[PDB]
């Protein structure tokens, strides 16, 4: 209405990427929420340095409305006359025209431009929202902001990219009930009605538009002191007090290990953490007011899980890393999002490992990160670590395993090839020149490249233009050659097109008979190199430190097989895990015969180790789960597992004793067990289920999953799922909450099912961050795998209002297809997505899922016989 | 961004 939408595309507006010669320097910005009438007012001040005569001004605005005619300044101070103002939706962008138009801010002075807006509260978890919780049986509310990455403009209007950095001073006016939080320290408190008060926060160091977080909320606060003397404070529910303190100490140990390791000051006075009752993403990083889920904050040890625990250590450390890399320094543009989400998703393994010694965290990278993502980055649809995003939803989009994992993965690699010394070092300097500004890939090469000396840009471009990664080609004990590893055998090496041609640098390292070697491997070395003792084995890639896989000769790996049956711990935990993960995916591309594979899995029943666990169940998932509906071939590979596990299982028992990472290898190797269909472990937790059915037993943490999942599978009935259900609700843990929500998932019940899937449409009852958590669970249940499939394809209209299209999760929700394997299953998405085309966020999920579909259809044609020939030979 |  007052700026109404127009379609004239004769401007510089038209364009995705705002202009380079309009800058802001400063933004004054005031909001008053009405609370209960779930809307909000704004106005907002914008000091611009103009670089090129322009008659127009504009700037990212989304979903809220301007109210005002907006006015601007010129440097001098007159005010500048104003012909009209237009939104561009395509763009999403509002457009101010001059009457004349004016020129650059030659001195120190700056145009300043003012306007006023309106946006609601409801029905979104983005930009600034409000949401409810109960306490004492009352309800109350709580409003804050989410940003990343373009968010902001639903928020107030901004100029919303990344590099486009100011400074920001805030003030919000509320009810006086409530307290008001900002990135900064609260400046001035003033009474505005006896009602109202308005907060200030005091001025903010340059950020980026997606890191201005703001919060009007009555929690009370755990709170801790820095080695720097700056309060850390995490904000939780007063009935949820007693769960913060484990995040408490962990933000203390972390903050105090990461300022002296990146030898910088944090940049701001103060530090708070806070979990939104309904939140959208994990946790988000936001300069001083870090927000989050509460599954990823709040922490009881009288109830959570060790699994729940360093899952809350490590969001906890890397949205901490995210204080200086990211924030402090800032990618030039999302293309090399990398550049925050890999260097988190690395030095969260260092901040852990500081604060828990016996976690073996450094080990556990290779299970959360680096084994998962050379699944993903196997695939025709992955997509190199430096990636050209052109829309909002392909910005959103790449907040995925390529970015976190194998950013993580690489930067690994980096660490050990250029020694941990001068790796850090290059941190710090590079971190010393960006400061405050915005870097590129290139900057960061050149930045260690000081460090070493060592050809960094030459090696890791390799890594970093193109997708992908090598299999190493043994010849001869001794001779190596590369060539790229893709799971589809049919696909085309060279596509899509890269300059580099699919050929790395790598550096490699081996260990000859407890000895470490080390060379860098040249692209220009077409026909391989050979590796300088005369020696009767070679072990490559120790701990899987390169990010990269090595096929050995057959001879070797059958020889392999024969050590560990002999003595599996002639090899380390890793390496176990790294060549049973490898030879797996081997199999799998039909570049080695799964006699040989499965071969390596005989020697199981003495393994005792967490990391090699870990791997054999992820291959054994993959191949049990192609052969679900095959009479023939299932109960002989359950059977074969049943016998492998069930040593460790029954040594380790139903009960929670042991460290941590033996308690999480009790966790999925009972899991394992109860998955084999072993009828005794089965019975434990049936047995544990009843009990605690009769509601005084609190069940052992680290087992109760289980329990809820088999539990539920086996003995669940109404009157069990309805009791889940209430105690679902009845409980303020969210850890808990969710451990409930995979139980309800698990009945074997059609109409029970059905009733769960209703239940997502009543936010009464599922909160909206929890929707797709809950969809995928159902997906997993042998009914649930086609109910839920089903219910996305009859209720897509209805999830693409709610969410919309550039919604993460949403896009992403098409992979509970992902176990499919046949023609007929194939054919149902290929006209499901048809009917659908427009993808927003999922267009690279579907592309990623459809490939994944495809290859499980090609892989039981080309190895069923194989796989049954090696377990009825066996059995 | 945890994407959770
Ligand atoms: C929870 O799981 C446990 C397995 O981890 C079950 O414990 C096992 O029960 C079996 C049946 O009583 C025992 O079988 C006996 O095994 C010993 C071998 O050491 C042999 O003497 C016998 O062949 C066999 N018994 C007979 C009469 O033939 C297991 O030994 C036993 N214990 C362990 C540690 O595995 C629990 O029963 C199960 N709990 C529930 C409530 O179901
Ligand atoms: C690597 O995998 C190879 C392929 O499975 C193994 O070689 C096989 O060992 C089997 C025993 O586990 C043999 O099964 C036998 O097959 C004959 C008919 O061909 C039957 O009469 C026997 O009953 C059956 N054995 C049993 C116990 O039921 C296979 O014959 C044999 N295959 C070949 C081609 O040699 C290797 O042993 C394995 N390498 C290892 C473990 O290091
Ligand atoms: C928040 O609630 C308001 C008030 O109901 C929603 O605005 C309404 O939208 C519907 C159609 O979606 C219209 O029929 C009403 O006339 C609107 N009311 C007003 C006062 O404009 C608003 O859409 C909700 N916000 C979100 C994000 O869903
Ligand atoms: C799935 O759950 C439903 C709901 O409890 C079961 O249906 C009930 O069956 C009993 C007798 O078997 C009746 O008394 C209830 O009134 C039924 N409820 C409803 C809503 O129909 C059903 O038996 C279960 N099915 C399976 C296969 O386990
Ligand atoms: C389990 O809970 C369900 C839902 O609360 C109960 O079934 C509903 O009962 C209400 C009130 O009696 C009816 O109006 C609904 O039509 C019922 N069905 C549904 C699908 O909502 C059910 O009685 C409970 N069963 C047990 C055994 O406790
Ligand atoms: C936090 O640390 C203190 C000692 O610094 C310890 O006594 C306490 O148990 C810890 N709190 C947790 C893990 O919740
Ligand atoms: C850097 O850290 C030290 C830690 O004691 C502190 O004294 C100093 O003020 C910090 N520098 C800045 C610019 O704040
Ligand atoms: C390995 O490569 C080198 C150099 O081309 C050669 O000397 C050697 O014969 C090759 N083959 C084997 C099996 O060692
Ligand atoms: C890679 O090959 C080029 C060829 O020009 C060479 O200059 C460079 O030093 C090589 N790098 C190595 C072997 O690390
Ligand atoms: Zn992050």
């Amino acid at each position: 209405d007052i700026c109404p939408a127009s379609e004239d595309e004769s401007g510089q507006w038209k364009n995705f990427r705002l202009p380079d010669f309009v800058n802001p320097v400063h933004y004054d910005l005031h909001v008053k929420p009405l609370l209960e009438e779930d809307t909000y007012t704004g106005t907002v001040s914008i000091s611009i340095n103009l670089s090129a005569p322009t008659r127009y001004l504009w700037l990212h605005l989304r979903e809220t409305r301007i109210t005002r005619l907006p006015e601007l300044k010129r440097p001098s101070g007159d005010q500048v006359q104003v012909r009209r103002c237009f939104e561009y939706k395509k763009q999403e962008y509002v457009v101010v025209e001059a009457e004349e138009e004016l020129t650059p801010s030659s001195g120190d002075g700056l145009y300043l431009l003012t306007m006023e807006f309106a946006g609601w509260l409801n029905g979104s978890l983005v930009g600034f929202y409000r949401t409810t919780y109960t306490e004492n049986g009352r309800v109350k509310s709580i409003a804050a902001t989410d940003h990343e990455p373009t968010d902001a403009r639903k928020s107030f209007p901004c100029f919303d990219e990344p590099n486009k950095k100011a400074t920001y001073t805030i003030s919000i006016t509320h009810p006086k009930e409530y307290g008001a939080l900002s990135n900064m320290p609260v400046a001035k408190e003033e009474s505005v009605d006896d009602k109202w008060t308005r907060t200030t926060f005091e001025k903010s160091v340059p950020m980026s538009t997606y890191l201005v977080c703001f919060a009007v909320h009555q929690f009370d606060s755990v709170k801790r002191i820095s080695n720097s003397g700056k309060p850390l404070t995490i904000y939780v529910q007063p009935e949820q007090k007693h769960t913060a303190e484990y995040a408490a100490n962990i933000t203390k140990s972390v903050f105090d290990y990461f300022e002296e390791y990146f030898a910088m000051n944090y940049s701001l006075p103060k530090l708070d953490k806070i979990a939104i009752p309904d939140f959208g993403t994990g946790a988000m990083e936001n300069w001083g007011l870090i927000t989050y889920r509460e599954t990823n904050l709040l922490y009881d040890p009288k109830e959570s899980a060790s699994s729940n625990q360093q899952r809350v250590a490590t969001v906890v450390a890397h949205e901490l890393v995210h204080q200086w890399f990211g924030n402090i320094v800032t990618m030039d543009w999302w293309e090399d999002l990398w550049l925050n989400e890999g260097f988190a998703s690395f030095f969260e393994f260092l901040g852990v490992n500081h604060a828990e010694t016996d976690w073996q965290m450094r080990d556990q990278m290779l299970l959360e990160d680096v084994l998962p993502v050379q699944e993903d980055d196997s695939l025709m649809s992955s997509h190199p670590i430096i990636v050209t995003v052109t829309t909002p939803d392909e910005i959103t989009s790449v907040f995925d395993g390529i970015s976190y994992s194998k950013g993580s993965s690489i930067l690994r690699m980096l660490e050990d090839w250029i020694k941990p010394e001068n790796f850090q070092k290059g941190c710090q300097m590079y971190l010393e020149k960006y400061q405050f500004k915005n870097a590129k890939t290139s900057d960061f090469w050149a930045a260690l490249e000081e460090a070493s000396r060592l050809p960094v840009k030459e090696v890791m471009d390799t890594w970093t233009r193109q997708m992908g990664y090598p299999v190493l080609n043994v010849n001869g004990v001794k001779n190596i050659t590369q060539k790229r590893f893709l799971l589809d055998p049919r696909a085309n090496p060279s596509q899509p097109p890269s300059d580099l041609g699919y050929t790395w640098n790598i550096p490699v390292k081996w260990t000859e008979d407890n000895i470490t070697s080390s060379v860098l491997f040249n692209r220009s070395e077409k026909e391989g190199i050979t590796l300088n003792s005369g020696n009767a084995f070679l072990k490559i890639n120790p701990d899987h430190i390169g990010f990269y896989r090595v096929n050995y000769e057959v001879a070797t790996w059958d020889s392999i097989a024969t050590a560990l049956s002999l003595n599996h711990k002639t090899f380390s935990s890793a390496d176990r895990a790294s060549l049973i993960d490898d030879a797996f995916a081997l199999a799998r591309a039909q570049l080695l015969d799964y006699k040989v594979a499965l071969n390596l899995t005989k020697y199981l029943k003495r393994e005792e180790n967490f990391l090699p666990w870990q791997r054999v169940i992820s291959a054994v998932t993959y191949i049990i789960s192609m052969f679900e509906d095959d009479k023939e071939l299932y109960p002989m590979i359950e059977e074969y597992f049943q016998g492998q596990v069930k040593p460790i299982a029954d040594s380790l028992g139903w009960n929670d004793a042991g460290d941590h990472v033996t308690k999480l290898l009790r966790s999925s190797v009972l899991g394992f067990a109860c998955k084999m269909g072993d009828r005794e472990a089965l019975n434990n937790a049936s047995s544990l289920f009843e009990q605690w059915l009769n509601g005084t037993v609190s069940l052992p943490v680290n087992l109760r999953l289980l329990v809820y999942r088999y539990g539920m599978q086996n003995s669940g009935n109404e009157i069990s799922w309805n009791y889940t259900l209430e105690q679902y609700q009845k409980t303020s843990l969210a850890q808990e909450k969710e451990k409930l929500l995979y139980g309800l998932a698990s009945v074997k019940n059609v109409t029970l099912l059905s009733r769960y899937l209703d239940l997502l449409k009543d936010t009464n009852l599922i909160k909206t961050q929890d929707v797709f958590t809950v969809i995928r669970y159902i997906s997993y249940n042998s009914y649930g795998k086609n109910m839920a499939w089903n219910w996305i394809q009859l209720n897509w209209d209805y999830l693409v209002n709610r969410y919309t299209l550039n919604n993460r999760n949403l896009g992403r929700i098409v992979t509970i297809a992902e176990p499919f394997n046949t023609e007929l299953q194939l054919w149902q998405m290929e006209s499901f997505f048809a009917k659908y085309p427009q993808a927003g966020a999922g267009e690279k999920p579907r592309e990623q899922v459809l490939e994944t579909v495809k290859n499980n259809i090609e892989w039981l044609k080309q190895h069923r016989n194989t796989i049954r020939e090696w377990f009825f030979n066996l059995l | 961004x945890v994407v959770d």
